[PDB]
């Protein structure tokens, strides 16, 4: 309850309250370890060894009052390191009255993108797990990122205040833009429906030409994939209006009954 | 739930249990055919070993679990709140990846997430579900209780609940004479409101001072302030 608190860039070594002996019950210790604006922080752990889930270190990265959560350490074993991003990483220890452990060990250096890898700039896109693939895979129906962030939602709306409703927004790899209805049918509307996480298409009719952006042509093939065109050569171009329903949500699928008692 | 009545097979699919280690601990509300949402208020402490989690789909009966309506599933996957406090209690949900895909059957069915701009009005009739403990100091049942549960002001449940500091991103629901309140074993219980012919997701169960007491009701964690992060994670 009494123990250590915030520490420094010299003073990096340090355990939680005793490492030769175990640390006393009912304890809350706190280190806030901090550094220089600009500065990320590092958490890697050279020693762990603590009880089950009773006892748990809930790092902190707050800052303010507004705390976020980084990691819930528990039990032995080599602990993945933490890689903070203010230049304040709190750290709270919460223990049980019951078979206390020993301790643990923390050296905490600060730097710049710790533990974030270096993204690659010069057209070279960055999913969200560090992966760079430039041109390969930008929304063109493969999973080499394998969080997903390569083929991620590169559709959306406009103008479509509500859940499930919108333009036809498309970007092709990189810029969004509309597309067109010359070709328009329902096979593409619950296709389109489907890709962006709806139900099945109601009603879809354009309204008018609104911008001259780069439109694309959809179209359709037993391939299952959508061939898609962008080609600035359409006169007075309808913009979808899509209007499509949600999907099969929490209503009562099953054949129950009708006993009011 | 304390005075649950035995719910019907199959009215509510979109409610499983979470085991840990061949015992269910907490229940959660599957949302998409991957993510579960359950209360961090469980998990905290436990995410660092999935493999250990064991979640059955479409579970109404523990005993009759030989039927093939109960589709096991492993987690491999546990994301906790970044806002998460355990002393403040605010903002105890976490949501749990299942490890292969599962197919809608009849009664295994996804819940719908609440929209932003779209406040649930307090003093509404809509129950909840999940393995509630009938009596305090005892055991939990094997049949899924369930009883309607109305929705109270946030005003009047800081000044019934003067212990928690009771925020915005929190709605409380239960009886004003108590009787019928979510109980242990039961944390993670959705409060499903059902809003023009469609159930939602109207509050997570995080925790209760004391169930089955008057003037005293459970405090669920307000999914509507967390549509967008919820959803992140469907995709
Ligand atoms: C580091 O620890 C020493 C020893 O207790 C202390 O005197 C000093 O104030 C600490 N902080 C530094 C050197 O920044
Ligand atoms: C901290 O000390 C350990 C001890 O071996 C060392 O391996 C590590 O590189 C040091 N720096 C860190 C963890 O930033
Ligand atoms: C969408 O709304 C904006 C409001 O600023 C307007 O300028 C734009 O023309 C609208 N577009 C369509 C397609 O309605
Ligand atoms: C698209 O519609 C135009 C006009 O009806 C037609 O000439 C063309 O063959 C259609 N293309 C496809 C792929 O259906
Ligand atoms: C389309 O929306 C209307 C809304 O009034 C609804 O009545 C109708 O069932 C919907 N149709 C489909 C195919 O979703
Ligand atoms: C469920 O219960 C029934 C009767 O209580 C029994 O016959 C059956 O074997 C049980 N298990 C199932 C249906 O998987
Ligand atoms: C689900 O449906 C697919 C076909 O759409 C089928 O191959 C599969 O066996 C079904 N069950 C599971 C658990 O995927
Ligand atoms: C809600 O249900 C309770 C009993 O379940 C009943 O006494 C009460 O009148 C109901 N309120 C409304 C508004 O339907
Ligand atoms: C709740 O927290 C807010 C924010 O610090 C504070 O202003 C308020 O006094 C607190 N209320 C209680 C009852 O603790």
């Amino acid at each position: 309850c009494g123990g250590p608190f915030e520490l420094w860039e010299p003073n990096t070594t340090f355990s939680s309250t005793n490492f030769p002996n175990s640390y006393p019950n009912l304890a809350f210790c706190v280190w806030i370890l901090n550094a220089q604006k600009g500065k990320n922080i590092q958490l890697h752990f050279q020693e762990f060894d603590l009880e089950n889930i009773n006892d748990v270190v809930e790092i902190r990265d707050g800052e303010e009052a507004d705390s976020l959560l980084l990691a819930v350490y528990t039990g032995p074993g080599p602990v993945k390191d933490v890689f903070s991003t203010t230049n304040r990483m709190t750290v709270l220890l919460i223990t049980n009255d019951v078979l206390a452990r020993g301790g643990f060990k923390a050296n905490f250096t600060t730097g710049y993108h710790l533990g974030i890898p270096e993204p690659c700039k010069a057209d070279h896109f960055q999913c969200k797990n560090g992966e760079c693939v430039p041109l390969v895979n930008l929304c063109d129906g493969h999973l080499h990122c394998e969080d997903g962030s390569d083929e991620a939602d590169c559709v959306r709306f406009f103008n479509g205040t509500t859940n499930n409703n919108g333009l036809v927004r498309f970007r092709i790899q990189s810029i969004w833009h509309t597309a067109c209805a010359e070709n328009w049918t329902t096979q593409i509307s619950n296709d389109v429906c489907q890709l962006l996480g709806l139900g099945s298409g109601n009603s879809s009719k354009p309204i008018f030409p609104t911008d001259g952006g780069p439109f694309v042509k959809l179209n359709t093939a037993p391939d299952g994939h959508l061939i898609l065109t962008p080609s600035q050569q359409c006169l007075q171009d309808s913009l979808i209006r899509l209007q499509c329903n949600h999907k099969s949500c929490g209503k009562k699928l099953a054949a129950q009954d009708i006993t009011p008692k | 739930i304390v005075g649950g009545s035995n719910a019907k097979e199959g009215a509510w699919p979109w409610v499983v249990g979470l085991y840990y280690g061949g015992r269910l601990l907490c229940g959660a509300s599957l949302v998409s055919s991957d993510w579960l949402v359950s209360a961090a208020a469980c998990v905290y402490g436990r995410n660092l070993e999935p493999s250990k989690w064991t979640a059955i789909l479409g579970l109404h009966m523990k005993s009759n679990l030989t039927s093939p309506q109960t589709v096991p599933r492993l987690i491999d996957e546990i994301v906790i709140n970044p806002h998460y406090n355990r002393r403040r209690k605010d903002n105890a949900i976490a949501m749990m990846h299942l490890e292969f895909k599962v197919n809608y059957t009849d009664y295994i069915q996804p819940i719908c997430l609440p929209e932003e701009n779209q406040v649930f009005p307090p003093g509404r009739n809509c129950s909840i579900a999940g393995w509630g403990t009938v009596v305090y100091q005892g055991t939990t049942a094997n049949i899924l209780q369930e009883a309607d549960v109305p929705l109270l002001s946030n005003e009047r449940c800081q000044q019934q609940m003067p212990e928690y500091n009771i925020t915005e991103n929190m709605i409380c629901a239960g009886y004003e004479e108590g009787g019928i309140d979510s109980c242990q074993g039961d944390a993670g219980g959705p409060l499903m409101c059902q809003e023009n012919n469609r159930w939602f997701l109207a509050g997570v169960t995080s925790f209760g001072y004391k169930c089955a007491l008057p003037n005293r009701p459970g405090v669920y964690a307000r999914v509507s302030r967390f549509t967008e992060w919820i959803q992140s994670f469907l995709h």
